[PDB]
């Protein structure tokens, strides 16, 4: 798994688009995702988010190097029960340049 | 490497219940999903459903339900297909078969358990012709094998070749992207409704029979072949 570069201070809009997290069972089951770690739901709180239905991982705001270089997140996918289907998967973020 | 082994021969008596066990190796079994198929003699391919090893999420074919029952072993890597009530309609060979990709394809096959015995609903059940069943060419040639969408499919389309043998391989999925281990004068093309695989520089190993895979709906199904000869 590939980690997703992003440059610090860019100008938006926010949210934007990163990546988009996939599942080899996605053409099978319809497949819902949510994100958690520090970045996430633990601070700092809601500088990434995700689109539930998409899988397409957003940012919310400008990044700063001096801050914060690098974030691991996990990425979870659950059916429509709320049954998950994978290990969570890791999201590596760096920030450049 | 990935490997599927599928258990031995069955010779069972009308009204009977059979199980099958598909034996997965070389791969985390819980993070693939696993499909089964059946196919009659001569070459007819259904897809019968699959199962998330994961979750335990099953999803069946309106022909398969009842008739089949999906389940699985995570301690010992087994998926499982039972049959019930049997008839001489069942009577089959019956695939094991991995979903490989995020836009598709059944990546790995089991070499296929034979069933020999002395269902229905409302989803639309998208038609995949392939117009020529039997086609003879010589050695060295290229040659064009064609496949029709009862409905645009928007390029979820995949070849399948089957050797005199059983055996089962995915050569191309999602219109023109290649297996691993595929050679390069296999290729695909199409769009919409119409897609084609073409095979350069014939051998003596194309011997085979050719089959194109819908994958954009529930259920999933196959076109009829075309048969490969010299
Ligand atoms: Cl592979």
């Amino acid at each position: 798994v590939a980690p997703i570069s992003v440059p610090e201070n860019g100008k938006g809009p926010f949210p934007q688009r990163l990546n988009q997290l996939k599942s080899n069972k996605d053409r099978d089951t319809k497949i819902f995702y949510s994100i958690t770690g520090p970045g996430a739901d633990s601070p700092p709180e809601g500088v990434f988010a995700v689109e539930k239905e998409t899988g397409w991982l957003l940012l919310n705001k400008p990044l700063d190097r001096e801050e914060i270089a690098k974030y691991e997140l996990f990425g979870h996918a659950v059916s429509e029960n709320g049954a998950s289907v994978e290990d969570p998967m890791n999201i590596s973020i760096i920030v450049t340049d | 490497q990935v490997q599927l082994q599928e258990s031995g021969p069955e010779l069972v008596k009308p009204g009977a219940s059979v199980k099958m066990s598909c034996k997965a190796s070389g791969y985390s079994f819980t993070a693939y999903n696993m499909h089964w198929v059946k196919q009659s003699h001569g070459k007819s391919l259904e897809w019968i459903g699959f199962i998330d090893p994961y979750s335990g999420i099953i999803t069946y074919n309106q022909t398969f339900k009842g008739k089949a029952t999906l389940t699985v072993d995570k301690s010992s890597s087994t998926a499982y297909m039972q049959l019930n009530s049997l008839t001489s309609e069942d009577s089959a060979v019956y695939y094991c078969a991995r979903r490989g990709y995020y836009d598709g394809g059944f990546d790995y096959w089991g070499q296929g358990t034979t069933l020999t015995v002395s269902g229905g609903g409302s989803d639309i059940d998208i038609q995949m012709t392939q117009t020529t069943s039997s086609l003879s060419a010589s050695l060295g040639d290229r040659v064009t094998i064609s496949c029709r969408a009862s409905q645009d499919i928007t390029n979820y389309l995949n070849w399948y070749q089957q050797k005199p043998d059983g055996t089962v391989k995915l050569l191309i999925y999602y219109t023109s992207r290649l297996h691993s281990g595929v050679p390069s004068r296999f290729s695909g093309s199409g769009s919409g409704t119409d897609y084609s695989l073409t095979i350069s520089n014939l051998e003596q190993e194309d011997i085979a029979t050719y089959f194109c895979q819908q994958d954009s709906k529930h259920p999933r199904t196959f076109g009829g072949g075309t048969k490969l000869e010299i």
